[PDB]
């Protein structure tokens, strides 16, 4: 479609309302990379499904990067992956380890992170498409623009916002959350790679939550088994 | 597939299930090699011998291998400088 009131939950409407040129630019894109004969992989339906959650109602951003390359997998939603994927991302996997060790509870029965979304925890990445099996391959390629400004429109509201930044890529966002009542919280990714380096013991959902509540907000559910 | 590269080197018919992109100061310290410029870590999980197997790479347009890793149960890591 074109005008954003018809695209994304409408207070998102507001928020992105001055990269609506921008957004509807990425369209053409996404419609001209069909043209050339490639397809892209997140999914028509679910490229800006993370903004179909109400923009008032987020109180965690979790930052990530590009879509998982891999078809069937990506979902619309940052680390999330669909039900059916059995062996699941890696990263997810740790995120999930240091989930059990964090909070109280026992192991989520599949990496579907929808219900995160549907409790005010932004999963936003920041390109939300990639050409199959070509990771980082609509970089640059005009999506920063808008999951930017998504950012700067949370950090600008009275709300209270916390949020996660996983990896130094991330890190870059830091700034452009100006930590009047926006409180960041990083550490390193939980790709396998990095994990042990400082994800594992970062304790990420409880002190987001302690966070939350701090600023008088009400905590995440977190929990999905 | 860049799959095929890991095959290689290891023989193990395995799925890249991500590709997380890093800057060399957060490769260094866990490789003891700073790379030239950020690379991508893609990560594939072998299901039999439960490793995490490694292939990090230049950035986007060229993949260019640069490193390998293979990760245990317990979290020791054997690098191969690719």
């Amino acid at each position: 479609a074109r005008p954003l009131s018809e695209l994304v939950e409408r207070g998102w409407a507001a928020a992105l309302e001055p990269v609506a040129d921008q957004v509807a630019h990425m369209g053409q894109f996404l419609r001209a990379e069909i043209a050339a004969g490639r397809r892209y992989l997140p999914a028509g339906s679910n490229v800006l499904r993370a903004f179909t959650f109400p923009f008032d109602n987020v109180r965690v951003l979790i930052v990530g990067q590009d879509p998982y390359p891999t078809p069937g997998h990506a979902v619309g939603l940052s680390f999330s992956v669909a039900p059916d994927v059995r062996p699941w991302p890696r990263s997810l996997a740790n995120i999930f380890d240091e989930y059990t060790a964090d909070l109280g509870y026992p192991l989520p029965s599949n990496g579907d992170l929808t219900p995160w979304a549907q409790r005010g925890v932004l999963l936003l990445n920041r390109v939300l498409t990639v050409r199959p099996s070509n990771p980082a391959s609509h970089r640059g390629k005009g999506w920063e623009a808008v999951t930017e400004c998504a950012i700067r429109a949370l950090a600008a509201r009275a709300a209270p916002l916390v949020a996660i930044l996983w990896g130094r890529d991330a890190s870059t966002l830091k700034p452009m959350l100006a930590a009047g009542n926006c409180v960041a919280i990083e550490s390193p990714h939980p790709s396998p790679l990095s994990a042990s380096r400082g994800f594992f013991g970062s304790r990420p959902f409880s002190r987001a939550n302690e966070l939350l509540v701090g600023m008088g907000a009400e905590p995440i559910d977190w929990r999905l088994p | 597939n860049l799959s095929d590269i890991i095959e290689k080197e290891t023989g193990k018919q395995l799925v890249i299930q991500e590709s997380i992109l890093m800057l060399p100061e957060e490769v260094e310290e866990v490789i003891g090699n700073k790379p030239e410029s950020d690379i991508l870590v893609h990560t594939a999980y072998d299901e039999s011998t439960d490793e995490n197997v490694m292939l990090l790479t230049s950035d986007a347009p060229e993949y260019k291998p640069w490193a390998l890793v293979i990760q245990d149960s317990n979290g020791e890591n054997k690098i191969k400088m690719l």
